[PDB]
DNA sequence: ATCGATGTATATATCTGACACGTGCCTGGAGACTAGGGAGTAATCCCCTTGGCGGTTAAAACGCGGGGGACAGCGCGTACGTGCGTTTAAGCGGTGCTAGAGCTGTCTACGACCAATTGAGCGGCCTCGGCACCGGGATTCTGAT
DNA sequence: ATCAGAATCCCGGTGCCGAGGCCGCTCAATTGGTCGTAGACAGCTCTAGCACCGCTTAAACGCACGTACGCGCTGTCCCCCGCGTTTTAACCGCCAAGGGGATTACTCCCTAGTCTCCAGGCACGTGTCAGATATATACATCGAT
């Protein structure tokens, strides 16, 4: 009842979303996927040869990455979820 | 305090105490006290609680040392824990062998 | 005019707690006293043997939580260290 | 049949069995029952060989140790043979379950 | 690859060879039976406290330390496994 | 002096123990027993005692000397 | 002399108790002494099990101190055998001793 | 890259005692044992020791009445003798 | 009791893997100073142990007879040991995969430490109840009738 | 059965003392605030755990048979038990002496901490010999004959 942090689960859809592997269950693993975003950001950073692009340690998870670009830049990546569907049911009196 | 904070009634503030002068290891995390004094005292409501009741059984508002030795030793996992532990003034359970009972 | 240490005062709280019109004896007193005593010696002694067996400097819940399950028999045991789960959260969630 | 009186074979397989000292469970189904008990503590676990020669040694240093409790209580009751009231007082009264 | 049902490798030659270490000279037959179940809960006694320091070391293999360490703890104190 | 462990005192530990009937020579056996078992623990408490430079034997010390023989005690300010 | 075993007349290391002493929590602070006397307690005890286990050894004529040795020198000796009377020793084996009864007539 | 041990303490004692007799690899792992065993028993006491009175230190007040508690009747006398012994060099010269 | 032969123990020849030994590096032990706090030592208070005693009474000690339980002997049936032949699955070696132990760098959270301060806890004190108990009554044991 | 003679259990008035509640104060727990580092997280490496196959062969299984032994039954006797009487020494309360525990103040020396050598120890690698087994041999001994 919290209105604002939400459980996702995946409905039933033919063609098989490629976001399988990161069930816990029934429930989609924030834990797992920010796991492979995170491999996949500092492996592909690391192929970057002259340029020094550093991955920060981990904070919490709204902040999903906080890359350092040589010494001044700092660029803050959030990986969302995109929904077509209706608002959530709570979320309607606002706006 | 700090027994309040985490809802005991065994005082944190001793526990930590304790454990850091008592050679334990060189650091104490501020959660261990906490979970210790969490278990500690929920072992005392234990045995307290068996006891009492076994008080009110021999009708007694006031628990003694006897009763305290029944709670410990009826209860399996209690007298597991104190398997090796004497209670001053305790007595034992009344407990004849079944061989000599008259026949 | 010192002041020794005892769990007296402690132990009578949570029997009001547990049996608000029951007392106990000096007697029944100093049995619980020491009963105190030797299990948060053998609970602080075997969380010291963990955190040396895995040379950590620290006694942190995880040792302490290791200690009651390996010392505490078998209901006593999960129900001890929910107990103390609980009580940590809740220490957790103040400030 | 040529045959010995009974007891002389037992004689001589005790006379055996406490010279030497190579463990007596059959090693592939004691680490079988090892990994079987195991698995309801902790599902997939693995067993340092060397770890599950350490529970064999206490194990058959155990059962050994409980027999010999056990045939002091079996001769206790002027019997030569071991039977499970005999275990089960040897157990009682080292304070085990 | 779950188990079930390896008691029984505790054979009866088995239990027959470590009593007559033991010193027994002769055996009834529902001794193994009743050493069968007091192997499995002395066993089951000892390795729980193994996975248990497993456990708590966070690894997923219970080294013979472990195993020393239950040992040593169950009071029965074995020497010759390093530590 | 180990004798003022009477024979009815031995019985009636044995009573407490649950024992029925009692043998004639228990007694002397009990006697035996009881007089290893003080002289294990009092001389560990004495041992506590000396070595904290006293001179008398103080409740703590037996509590410690039995917990070490394996027998803890509780209700001695342990 | 340079290392305080060989000052102490030993053979066990002084130094590696010391720090055992110390890096195991067993007190605020570690005397002088105490290193010294418990490096000679160690050695005493381990030479009257290794001289026992040696005579045991010599006993079956062989040179080699096995584990079935140790176990003869632990238990055939009452003091050693109070004092490691918990002790499971791997490979021990047991004691060769029939019961009294067991035997034909 | 180290790992502790008293496999070589035990081998020269041994040398002394037994001059010319080997001592195997399992044998000197239970040794090996043998000495941690108590080692940690007598330090162990010795904390208690130290706790029990309201001392800070370790002397070798504390490892003696250890001792003295541990081991047996003449293993106790023997093992004094030779702490004392041994205390007694050191602190001479 | 002789065989005998099964088994045990004694004697020598061979192989081989385990051990006892000879290096190279490295890291932990040792040494010299400094500093400060823990332990020793002396003085003093006062509690608490020891001893002595006199009386009373509950408990120990002693005698005895009788019965009931320990112990030996015998008989009988089963059930355990022993030997063979057949079956099974351990043990060994060899390969092959890889999951996880183990080591290392980085970096941040967390816990030690110190000074102020404020309430929780200990100790002295006192009032009330709760347990022991005595007594009277009622029911239920054990044992001869 | 029954009837009794105690034994035990219930219910109520009663006293005593010990526990539960209150109050004052001192001291340890709490709270900030700062700093150092333990440990967590990740990432690489490679050891070691698991899995599997195929053979050989020792061990486990199954079965049959006989006899030793477990166990029930009976008989005798001695030795605990229970009871009544006589003795003895434990309990208790009181008082006195004084020894030793416990506290405090002061001082010193012993150990922690740190930095700077450097040799003791560990992993590596290697050569050889102690012990296990093979083969042969002398003798104990189990036992049905």
């Amino acid at each position: 009842n919290t209105r604002a942090y939400y459980f996702v689960k995946f409905k039933r859809n033919p063609k098989e979303n490629p976001l399988s592997q990161f069930l816990e269950g029934e429930i989609l693993s924030a834990s797992k996927m920010l796991s492979k975003f995170r491999k996949i950001i500092k492996e592909e950073i690391n192929d970057i040869k002259d340029t020094d692009v550093i991955m920060k340690r981990k904070r919490g998870g709204s902040p999903a990455v906080t890359l350092l670009i040589s010494e001044k830049i700092s660029v803050d990546i959030t990986l969302a979820l995109e929904s077509k569907s209706s608002w959530p049911a709570s979320t309607q009196e606002g706006l | 305090t700090r027994s309040s904070r985490a809802g005991l009634q065994f005082p944190v503030g001793r526990v930590h105490r304790l454990l850091r002068k008592g050679n334990y290891s060189e650091r104490v995390g501020a959660g261990a006290p906490v979970y210790l004094a969490a278990v500690l005292e929920y072992l005392t409501a234990e045995i307290l609680e068996l006891a009492g009741n076994a008080a009110r059984d021999n009708k007694k508002t006031r628990i003694i040392p006897r009763h305290l030795q029944l709670a410990i030793r009826n209860d399996e996992e209690l007298n597991k824990l104190l398997g090796r532990v004497t209670i001053a003034q305790g007595g034992v359970l009344p407990n004849i062998q079944a061989v000599l009972l008259p026949k | 005019r010192s002041r020794k240490e005892s769990y007296s005062i402690y132990v009578y709280k949570v029997l009001k707690q547990v049996h608000p019109d029951t007392g106990i004896s000096s007697k029944a007193m100093g049995i619980m006293n020491s009963f105190v005593n030797d299990i948060f010696e053998r609970i602080a002694g075997e969380a010291s043997r963990l955190a040396h067996y895995n040379k950590r400097s620290t006694i942190t819940s995880r040792e302490i939580q290791t200690a009651v399950r390996l010392l505490l028999p078998g209901e006593l045991a999960k129900h001890a260290v929910s107990e103390g789960t609980k009580a940590v959260t809740k220490y957790t969630s103040a400030k | 049949p040529h045959r010995y009186r009974p007891g002389t074979v037992a004689l001589r397989e005790i006379r055996r069995y406490q010279k030497s000292t190579e463990l007596l469970i059959r090693k592939l189904p004691f680490q079988r029952l090892v990994r079987e008990i195991a698995q309801d503590f902790k599902t997939d676990l693995r067993f340092q060989s060397s770890a599950v020669m350490a529970l064999q040694e206490a194990c058959e240093a155990y059962l050994v140790g409980l027999f010999e409790d056990t045939n002091l209580c079996a001769i206790h009751a002027k019997r030569v043979t071991i039977m499970p009231k005999d275990i089960q007082l040897a157990r009682r009264i080292r304070g085990e379950r | 690859k779950v188990l079930r049902d390896n008691i029984q490798g505790i054979t009866k030659p088995a239990i027959r060879r470590l009593a007559r270490r033991g010193g027994v000279k002769r055996i009834s037959g529902l001794i193994y039976e009743e050493t069968r179940g007091v192997l499995k809960v002395f066993l089951e006694n000892v390795i729980r406290d193994a996975v248990t320091y497993t456990e708590h070391a966070k690894r997923k293999t219970v080294t013979a330390m472990d195993v020393v360490y239950a040992l040593k703890r169950q009071g029965r104190t074995l020497y010759g496994f390093g530590g």
